[PDB]
């Protein structure tokens, strides 16, 4: 059962890791 | 059923930095940049 | 509980062989 | 009690599903943990907690009901050979102190499998566990690997007799549709005290029943018809939960190689990073 | 600056061509097979049925020069011969012909082993006498461990004239 | 780099190969974990009693769970089966319906991200410790 | 040394950019090869049968060669891949890598993950753990709904009804079989189509 | 003895990740 | 309808010549996808157990919708595409292809009839039968005359010390897993290398 | 017809395409045999209700009699072994000697093919056995 | 002469892929599981040791109101009772929960077939009283052939107040 | 004889191996053949050849040796299930006037199993049998394929009897390592006429032997040392050799299902060449 | 009735083979 | 025995299909 | 053991060019080589 | 055991269908 947060918490680290985290150095690479 | 994995949860999470700095670490040693 | 009174160990120890090996060609 | 069990039932206390006799009577609903270390050593004494919930703010009836102390047991599957820790052992008092109390086999030999005759109360809520971890090399008809753990508490009134008969901690329903137009209660000389019942069903046969001390109680006549149902109160706080789990056995010659393996890699990975793009000066050469 | 001298790597691959025969030495050693106790596995005459075989199965069940085999060390279908001098005798031959593997049967008549496919003919010993097959095959020493009849290897001196440890 | 053939539009700038032999610095240490797990956490014993028992325990990987959940979680139907057979399907379906994306960030939008960072707050809400009458202890 | 020689020459070229992680997909396929082999490894000493199984289970852990540690990986890696899988689809979807190029190489894809979730489904309950067996003895009944397309269909899983002998080599001999190939054929076309890249820019 | 070490091996792995972060030309 | 795709056209890249024999090749190959399936086939109801197997062969002659069918194609079949095989190679050094640039399409092919060869063995003994079982209790010896580890090796055929139910497991995982993949492989670069041709005439 | 345009060494002259839809009319016809076959001559188990005992033939796989042959045929020795396994290592390096005639196959030199039909007619003389008449048909 | 109308060849692989139907509805028919009967395979409770299960194996190895169940027909775990008036009774459930599959027992106590896994709740006829249980469950008829105990099917009207059979 | 079997291994004389009891007494060495159709029809009689070798130009000794008749004898494995054929069909005497003697069962039942009583001698060499096959449809216990079918045929004299002591047909052994001095070969009055022997082996213990009538015979003194083995003669001619085979039955609705899917190929491969090239005129127009 | 069209079946079947001969084509 | 007096039917009973087909296209 | 399907040999063979024949024989018809 | 002559015959086919019985059609297409 330990599994779960061995997963829960890394994957939830792509988002941050993309999602509403990181993604945008695009999004800021260029806002005009 | 929570307390035992949940540690391990952001247990791991965390590590994810650990490295990534030093990854960056090792780099104000042998030429990267910030453009 | 220690555990980092480990990572900082075992880790930074293969650390410590990293940026020492480039002291030894680059240098 | 945990005993009543083998009464019964004594080739084991685990039921082929995964539950404890201990429902098939004194059924109860509160939780229950038994949590004990990830990985724990051969030739070891450990831990083994056995945590049991409810605000030491309860307080239950009791055999003839005055509303008095409360009590905790249970019973629990080790892994096969798994024992409990020599005297000797039992590294200082600093275990000794928790767990102070007898814990016998279930059918005669299961050290692994054990009762808690001693039911401390609004005392040992934890009740500790030491335990050895066997050796698989003085024995090698002993195993490693991850092995189950079960656990089935229990605490609160019986339900259930082993003689065949109700119990206290529990509901006391009836027999008869019909509005009952009085009573029964009142009180017994010496050791009993009981509180009868007279239904009405005046619907045909006059049918009543025998609710006996215990249960507190609600409302009276001018109605109580329904079907001839319930009773009047529940007293039952009985609390059986039950909480699976297991622990790994490690042959540290087995850890170690693995570690001796990680530096391979910790090494490798890096040789591998070293060459490469760290030493690409070379088409950054022209 | 400069490269040049690109000699150190072969520690860069070195290893990682390390990293590999750690974790598979571990594998190729897994298709590797088990092994057996010195006392029981399928030693004690097991004839298939998981049976720690009892002396009791060759004496009676049998008689004077009865011949049938049974299940041998390490599996070869290995024969066990009984007595009439009462009790039973003391090996059993490797009944795998050493020229094939034909499992050569003993002759209900005038006892020359000859193997079925290709007549081979042996002795009271094994010994080929008439091709195809070369050479004689391996006896044991029967015994009772838990009344079974347990049985074993060979490299001593015999009773008449026997011969020489032809495996090793 | 960039200047006048592949005029389709595929970029291929200026970093080549040279990453495999660190993608061995991945595999590699993509593999040390099911060791260190494996080895730090073993596996599993069996049971082998009863053909007809139930295993207080039931259930499949993290992975059927959603699908699980529902195959359960709703009363009967079909619907049971297909609305969970509308995951692969109804998936597959999904480069068709939320089809566009240009220049500047098209790394995001979100018409499509809400639902997803959504069809995925819904997804790990199936995966579900049993008994649970849906949420709330 | 060259001889009937071919491209023999020049393969060297394809240049790409600075994206860090999103190696999922690969990654993925990596643990894939860990469970054909640890998998494969043990067509050699599992003894699929009625019964022949749990006890011959015991078999690989305790008394074999490192069995407990192949197992064991088989086992993360399996669970594992599933994970790595999925991340997978994230840095798609988060992409718009199907976008327009190929989005069958996603479509494709998809498949590729039913047959991988189906993976587990029957080793899953190969070992034939009180749970390992149970949880694929109703997951068999989920089909027995829908106008014989599944009502006189779900036995193609089990064998006729029940669950025994049948359900299980039909399960073992897909598992190890059937899959084993599709996966295989697939994931070949999602590589194959996979020469249409995954974005671009200034 | 390696009670804790148990997992603080894998912890102090992750590095492989790390050695993936080290990946800087210029073309 | 059409959707350009990722790409397509045609994919043939070259005319052929004039001959006739030539063939058998092909030929070959067909009675495998006759063994692939047939074979498979019965990977959903073969009992590759001691106790069984046998027992379980009458189960699928006894009844099971035409499996001495399946069956007796898959032996026939087999032991046919040996001879198409055979042949095949007659086509060949009666004419060529082992010489300068497919001086491999022909050495792959080899190994590819060691494979084709082997894949009797394991199945031919397969049914538990008399011949079946001893003819493969005797190819098992084979190996053990031999210096060194060579002796230590022919163990990696019969499992067990003599012939151990093992013997079985590890052929069956064998044709059924193992050479069916090899096969596939060399199959492969016999057919991905020939993009070549022959004739010598007029 | 032989091409003009791209003028090569060993290419593609004529015919091409419109095979593959005879390649079928092949297959297919390459298939009812193995079928027909069957049927007239099928398949079947044996008197191993639960097998045993050294039986009184054993005929090995109905091909691979050559190399039986000779693994039995030679009084012991690797060389039985060896000598087998000189069936396929042995051949393997023929491309490699036969490759003397730099153009006209080995047909032409003879020295090929008379030792071919030759080692194909030791070949089948080894496929031999059984106990029938040597000078009765 | 000339093509244009080019319908034909609709046969030309209209039979080819017809070649093919032809060699397959047999194969394909072949995956599929058989039948030799009906109701009555390892119908004698043959409690999986291949055994034609006798009545006497309920009885005194059992007694008054004494819950086991055996190996139901088809392969069910169908419930078989004993009687408290000396020999048995002719009957027993299709124990296979109504709600999703879960073989639910008997309660030792109250009577009330309380599933395990969901708690469900049924009688001594199966039938459903708390969720999520929607439906009773089949029983059969006890005998004795060959000594056997027999069990069958079901269709008819019974002592009290029965049911109406809900599958067919 | 046949019947011999039955008296020691009655549940069947064929050994787990492949071999029948025959030779585990009366051992010869002739051939053999056992040749019947490839396919035979359900519920038909049909015929099964045992073809029994040697020129008839062979006359072996006999019980008291005068050089006389010779006999054959067998036994047969058919398939389970096929029975010998009916009176009634037996197709005319076409048939029946090739095999007119008594076939018996081994074991009480099985009729695929038969001896043969009657051993006709320089007469019966091929000893037909006529057989019918049976039918898988009126007893569903009978199912179709290749079955085995099995033969060991025997003839001249046993060379072991079933009482448990050496024949005629064969040879008389001895023991003693030394050279026999003499003989002692003789006659006797009524049924009898023995033919004794005296070895010398001086070598201490002079033993000797007891050969009887019957074998012939070879040289005598001044020698016969070796180490006092074999006789003097082996008369032996014994015949038993043994063929294996296997028939088919099959279901007619079988083979013409098989045969109307070759028309569909038949034809298939045809319109398959009809069309290509045999319409290509196409390209071959430009 | 069908005790010798057994084989002849197969026989005269090996036809498949006889529309491989009409094989030709210049192009 | 007779055989032939078999393939030399159904054989050319197909064949006796075939060169028939063109007479009705070609003709 | 040798007659049975010793017929079956040449057998085989023969009708290799039982149809090979005919094969070419539907060449006089529609148009292949001469004679 | 009929297989043999199913094959011993039908594959020496081949040479007679190639060895010393067809593939001269290259020797003889062309003997100067
Ligand atoms: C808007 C964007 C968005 C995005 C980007 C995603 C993205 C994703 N979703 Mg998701 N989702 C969304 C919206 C979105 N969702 C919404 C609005 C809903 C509400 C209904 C869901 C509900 C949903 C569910 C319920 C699940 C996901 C899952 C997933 C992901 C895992 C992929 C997978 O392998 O499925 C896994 C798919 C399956 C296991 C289905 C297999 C079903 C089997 C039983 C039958 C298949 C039948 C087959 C087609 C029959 C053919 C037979 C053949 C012979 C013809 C994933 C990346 C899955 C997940 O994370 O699982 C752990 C999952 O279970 N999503
Ligand atoms: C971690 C450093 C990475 C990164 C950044 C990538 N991979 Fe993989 N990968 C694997 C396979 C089998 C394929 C299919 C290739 C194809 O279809 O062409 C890929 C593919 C990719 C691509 C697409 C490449 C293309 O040329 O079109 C990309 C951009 C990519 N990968 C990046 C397999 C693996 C691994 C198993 C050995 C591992 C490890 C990785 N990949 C890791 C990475
Ligand atoms: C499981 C093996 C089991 C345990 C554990 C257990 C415990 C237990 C305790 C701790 C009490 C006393 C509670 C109090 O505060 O008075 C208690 C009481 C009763 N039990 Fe029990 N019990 C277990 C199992 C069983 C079984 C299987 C039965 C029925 C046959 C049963 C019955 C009872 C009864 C009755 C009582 C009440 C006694 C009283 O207080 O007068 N138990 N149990
Ligand atoms: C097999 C089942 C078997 C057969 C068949 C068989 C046949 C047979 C014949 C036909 C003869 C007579 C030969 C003659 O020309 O006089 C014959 C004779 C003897 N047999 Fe026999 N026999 C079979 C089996 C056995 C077995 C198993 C034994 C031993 C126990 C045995 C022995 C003998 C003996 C002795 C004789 C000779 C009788 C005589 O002519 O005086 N046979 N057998
Ligand atoms: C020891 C043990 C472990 Br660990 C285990 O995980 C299980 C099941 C949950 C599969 C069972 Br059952 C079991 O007995
Ligand atoms: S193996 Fe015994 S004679 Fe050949
Ligand atoms: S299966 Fe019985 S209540 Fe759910």
């Amino acid at each position: 059962m330990i599994l779960g947060a061995v997963f829960y918490i890394v994957f939830i680290a792509l988002f941050f890791g993309i999602a509403v985290g990181i993604i945008f150095a695009i999004k800021s690479i260029k806002l005009i | 059923m929570t307390e035992e994995m949940l540690y391990a949860a952001l247990l791991s999470f965390g590590l994810i930095f650990v490295g990534w700095g030093l990854g960056v670490l090792l780099l104000k040693i042998q030429g990267a940049e910030k453009e | 509980i220690d555990v980092l009174g480990w990572v900082a160990l075992l880790v930074v120890f293969t650390w410590s062989i990293a940026m020492v090996v480039w002291g030894r060609n680059g240098l | 009690y945990p005993f009543w069990a083998q009464q019964t039932y004594p080739p084991t206390p685990r039921e082929p599903t995964g539950r404890i006799v201990c429902a098939n009577c004194h059924l109860a609903a509160k939780p229950a943990e038994v949590e004990v270390p990830q990985s724990v050593l051969p030739d070891t004494v450990f831990k083994a907690v056995v945590k049991i919930p409810y605000d030491t703010k309860l307080q239950q009836v009791a055999a003839d009901g005055s509303k008095v102390g409360l009590n905790v047991g249970a019973v629990l599957m080790l892994p096969e050979g798994f024992k409990i820790a020599p005297e000797e052992r039992i590294p200082e008092e600093l275990k000794k102190e928790v767990g102070d109390v007898y814990f016998q086999p279930y059918k005669e030999g299961q050290d692994n499998v054990l009762l808690v005759g001693p039911l401390p109360g609004e005392q040992y809520q934890e009740i500790v566990f030491p335990v050895l971890s066997p050796n698989p090399t003085t024995d090698k008809n002993i195993h490693f690997g991850k092995y189950a753990i079960h656990l089935g508490a229990n605490r609160g009134r019986g339900q259930i007799y082993p003689t065949g008969e109700k119990s206290n901690n529990n509901v006391f329903t009836a027999s008869a549709t019909g509005t009952i137009t009085k009573i029964a209660k009142e009180e017994d000389e010496y050791g009993n005290v009981k509180y009868q019942v007279s239904i009405q069903t005046d619907s045909g046969k006059t049918v009543v029943d025998t609710i006996p001390a215990g249960p507190e109680l609600i409302v009276s006549e001018g109605q109580a018809v329904k079907a001839g149902e319930a009773l009047t109160n529940n007293p039952n706080v009985g609390g059986f939960g039950q909480d699976d789990t297991e622990i790994v056995l490690q042959d540290p010659n087995r850890v170690k190689w693995m570690i001796a393996f990680i530096c391979l890699v910790m090494l490798a990975q890096l040789m591998l990073i070293l060459k490469k793009k760290q030493v690409e000066k070379v088409q950054a050469a022209e | 600056d400069m490269g040049r001298r690109q000699f150190m790597n072969l520690l860069a691959f070195g290893t990682v061509t390390g990293v590999a025969l750690g974790a598979l030495y571990p594998l190729v050693k897994y298709f590797i097979p088990p092994s057996g106790g010195a006392v029981g596995g399928g030693t004690t005459a097991k004839d298939k049925l998981g049976n720690n075989v009892k002396v009791s199965k060759f004496l009676e069940s049998h008689n004077a020069g009865d011949r049938v085999l049974v299940q041998g060390l390490k599996g070869d279908p290995t024969y066990i011969v009984v007595e009439s001098k009462e009790a039973i005798r003391d090996y059993g031959i490797n009944a795998v012909c050493t020229h094939l593997g034909c499992v050569v049967p003993w002759n209900a008549a005038e006892n020359k082993f000859k193997c079925p496919c290709h007549g081979s003919q042996y002795d009271e010993t094994g010994r080929v006498i008439r091709g195809p097959a070369p050479l004689s095959l391996a006896l044991c020493h029967a015994t009772v461990q838990d009344d079974n009849i347990v049985l074993t290897p060979w490299t001593e001196t015999d009773f008449r004239t026997g011969e020489k440890p032809w495996w090793v | 780099l960039a200047k006048g053939m592949g005029h389709n539009y595929y970029g291929e700038p200026a970093w080549p190969n040279d990453l495999l032999y660190v993608f061995p610095v991945v595999i590699m240490g993509t593999f040390a974990c099911i060791v260190a797990l494996s080895v730090l956490d073993p596996a599993m014993v069996g049971e082998p009693a009863n053909p007809f028992a139930t295993p207080l325990e039931i259930l499949p990987e993290w992975y059927l769970y959603p699908v699980f959940q529902i195959l359960r979680s709703l009363p009967n139907k079909l619907l049971g089966v297909l609305l969970m057979a509308s995951v692969p399907l109804g998936l597959i379906l999904v480069p068709f319906i939320e089809n566009v994306n240009k220049f500047q960030n098209p790394f995001r939008r979100p018409v499509a991200t809400t639902i997803f960072l959504f069809g995925t707050l819904v997804t790990i809400w199936l995966g579900i410790g049993a008994a649970l009458p849906l949420d709330k202890t | 040394e060259i001889q009937a020689l071919a491209d023999d020459v020049t393969s060297k070229y394809v240049p790409p950019h600075v994206n860090i992680f999103y190696c999922l997909g690969g990654i993925t396929l990596t643990c894939f090869l860990i469970q054909f082999a640890t998998g494969f490894a043990m067509t050699f000493y599992y003894k699929p049968t009625v019964t022949e199984a749990y006890a011959s289970v015991q078999y690989i852990m305790n008394e074999v060669s490192f069995g407990w540690l192949i197992r064991s990986i088989h086992r993360w890696s399996a669970s594992m891949m599933v994970l790595m899988m999925i991340l997978h689809v994230f840095r798609v979807y988060l992409t718009g890598g199907f976008k327009k190029p190929r989005e069958l190489t996603w479509i494709s894809g998809v498949i590729l993950a039913v047959i991988t979730v189906s993976f587990g489904v029957t080793g899953y309950s190969l070992p034939w753990d009180q749970v390992g067996y149970w949880a694929v003895k109703i997951v068999s009944g989920v089909p027995e709904a829908i106008p014989v397309v599944g009502v006189l269909i779900s036995d193609l899983l089990r064998g006729g009804s029940s669950v025994g002998q049948a359900t299980l080599t039909r399960y073992y001999s897909a598992h190890t079989f059937v899959l084993p190939w599709l996966i295989a054929v697939f994931m070949l076309l999602h590589f194959l189509m996979i020469r249409k890249q995954g974005i671009s820019g200034p | 003895l390696v009670l804790g070490l148990v997992f603080a091996t894998l912890g102090g792995l992750f590095y492989a990740a790390y050695q993936q972060y080290k990946r800087p030309n210029e073309l």
